[PDB]
């Protein structure tokens, strides 16, 4: 009720400003949507903690120990490894240091079905390609091969960093990326 | 038809709350249309607010039977049934128990067709800090400003209670908002879209240096209630009533507050560029009719909200789409 | 104990106070400095809290996008649509519906498969996470997102996430993988 508040004290004062807040419960979640000037295409988004605490649990019961997985996604962690640690933890600590990240696929993914071109992330970039934003526009996970890469295509990544992902945007024409050392993707592709 | 003992207002025989009581089928079935809804906010144990003070002046036996607007009060049974024995004696009123915040009892009473929402909270308007103590009245408020009836949303007309008067700044948007203006200045108010009990606490300066004006008012607001009435209700027995004779029933013949429009009718050559002087004039020789102010839209041009001026300047300008509030006797 | 199996009956905990992960087993060498994502229970995913969720706070900032794809997957396709139908008051609408909207039942889900067996098995058998990856995609559209391993090779039931290992990874016979699939 006080984070609704203040919700609503906010819009008040500008309503084009994005809120994004955080409710304890599911049903609360209906009155803010009902506030008049809320709007998701803006961007105004209500992260409610009991709705993904529960949705994270009931994934676990499809594919156990997804929670896991899908929770370290989505905090900012780096990979640090200590003489202390067991080779299970190094795996695992390994693991945690990946996250969610976004980015334009370069001109060279163009006219790619999206496995060939998850494939080439993959076996080439080091990176794991999830998911594309279709131009409105509507978000495709592991789409099949019936879709193509647009130019300027939206891509959702796993990386252990957002300047790792840096590469599919700066991916190459193939004539300057066959030699595959990674590190070596770089901006001057032409 | 039949009235209280004294014969100021319409009036039924005693009957148990189930009579009244509606389910959302029930309440859309009917034909629900020019009503009234009062919005109410209680728990079970919580202090009685005394509906009998809302409902009894839209029950003046100076209305016809046939103009009195139907009432449904939406909100909790458990604190209706306490109620109840100070309701129970007014014609055309209904119950739809639940909440006022879900959207489905809302539609069942076609709360876009009402001629008022009516906002109120009976919980104990002292819980936790002032910004909580209104949130209710003002998602109530925000959610019925929010649907739409295209199967109109801010068009409904609503009044709000308020606990805390600071928390008119929340009832709208575009208002320009500021902590530390009077409530009465606020737009909320001179919309009459807000009210509040701290712009009532001069009366007891006014009861002090007019009595009499002080009587004025209430003939006025509880629609004609008498030192009689409350004496009859005084001594306990509830709200006595049946068929009277032709020598209380000249009461009816009364004054009333109305509201008239210039866009039509007679009047209407005033709302077309005449002045307020001339209005005035004109309306209390050929009617009886006593002017006492206008109901102006704020904007000229896109929305539906208006505020009032009372008692303009005789060179006042008029517009067609001015409402004037006048005293009348027919 | 079911002889008329104890442990190897699968749980997850929701927990109020992440400090009490350590009292969930026996073993796990507990410290009461380490974070919740370090300890044992939480990496074999046998334990939740709020706490590893409160970064959606700054997730759902930096990209809005991501968020959606997150609550795509974890509420099994809820929409605003479904949002605004419920927050109309008059509870979860339905019936029989149109080919039209159950076009939508067409979508990807999370599952989790064994490489003991099937066509998948001969990367179990000493193969690379790697090939698995290039393998399942080309022929079944499959993307593999991670591995769930036992924690102890030789006797105990647990197993560990392991989020996109590298391509060089060496797989074992017993490992399952979580995918990304269409059917
Ligand atoms: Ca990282
Ligand atoms: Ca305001
Ligand atoms: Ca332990």
């Amino acid at each position: 009720a006080a984070n609704i508040m203040r919700v609503i004290s906010i819009k008040n004062y500008h309503s084009d400003i994005k809120v994004i807040v955080q409710l304890l419960q599911y049903h609360n979640k209906a009155y803010l949507l009902n506030i008049p000037s809320w709007d998701w295409k803006r961007g105004d988004d209500a992260v409610c903690v009991a709705e993904l605490k529960l949705g994270f649990i009931a994934q676990s019961c499809l594919a156990p120990g997804f929670s896991t997985l899908m929770a370290n996604l989505f905090t900012m962690r780096s990979y640090k490894p200590t003489p202390e640690m067991s080779q299970w933890q190094t795996d695992y600590m390994r693991g945690t240091g990946m996250e969610m990240y976004t980015e334009y696929l370069s001109s060279a993914f163009n006219a790619l079905t999206f496995p060939e071109a998850a494939e080439l992330c993959f076996s080439k970039l080091k990176l794991l390609l999830l998911a594309i934003e279709v131009r409105e526009s509507t978000l495709a996970i592991n789409p099949g091969p019936k879709v193509k890469i647009e130019n300027a295509t939206q891509g959702f990544f796993i990386a252990e960093s957002a300047e790792e992902v840096k590469r599919a945007f700066y991916y190459c024409k193939n004539c300057h990326a066959n030699v595959s050392d990674v590190r070596q993707i770089k901006k001057c592709k032409c | 038809r039949k009235f209280d003992s004294t014969g100021m207002f319409h009036w039924c025989p005693d009957r148990p709350l189930n009579d009244c009581l509606q389910d959302r089928s029930q309440a859309s079935a009917s034909g629900l249309r020019n009503h009234v809804v009062v919005c109410l906010f209680a728990d079970a144990a919580s202090p009685l607010i005394g509906l009998r003070n809302l409902v009894m002046p839209l029950r003046a036996s100076n209305f016809h039977y046939h103009e009195l607007k139907p009432t449904i009060i939406v909100g909790n049974l458990d604190y209706l049934h306490r109620e109840w024995k100070t309701l129970q004696n007014f014609p055309k009123l209904s119950i739809l128990p639940g909440s006022p915040l879900n959207r489905a009892n809302l539609r069942a009473v076609n709360i876009n067709l009402c001629d008022m929402c009516v906002i109120v909270s009976a919980k104990d308007r002292n819980m936790e800090d002032p910004n909580l103590v209104d949130k209710e009245a003002i998602l109530c408020s925000l959610n019925i400003k929010a649907m739409t009836f295209d199967d109109a949303g801010a068009n409904v007309p609503l009044i709000t209670e308020l606990a805390n008067d600071s928390n008119v700044q929340f009832l709208d948007q575009d208002d320009d908002d500021d902590p530390d203006t009077e409530l009465y200045m606020t737009q909320p108010f001179a919309c009459g879209t807000a009210f509040a009990v701290s712009v009532l606490d001069s009366l007891m300066s006014t009861s002090y240096f007019n009595d009499n004006a002080l009587t004025l008012i209430r003939t006025l607001i509880t629609g004609g209630a008498t030192p009689e009435l409350e004496q009859i209700l005084a001594e306990g027995a509830g709200m006595r009533g049946g068929y009277c004779s032709p020598a209380v029933l000249a009461n009816r013949d009364r004054c009333r507050v109305a509201q008239i429009s210039l866009f039509d009718g007679p009047l209407a050559q005033f709302g077309q560029g005449g002045h307020y002087g001339e209005l005035f004039v004109y309306a209390l020789r050929h009617f009886g009719i006593l002017c006492i102010g206008l109901y102006r839209f704020r904007d000229t041009n896109p929305s539906s909200k208006r505020y009032v001026i009372t008692n303009p300047p005789e060179d006042f300008p008029l517009l067609p789409t001015d409402q004037v509030y006048v005293l009348t006797y027919k």
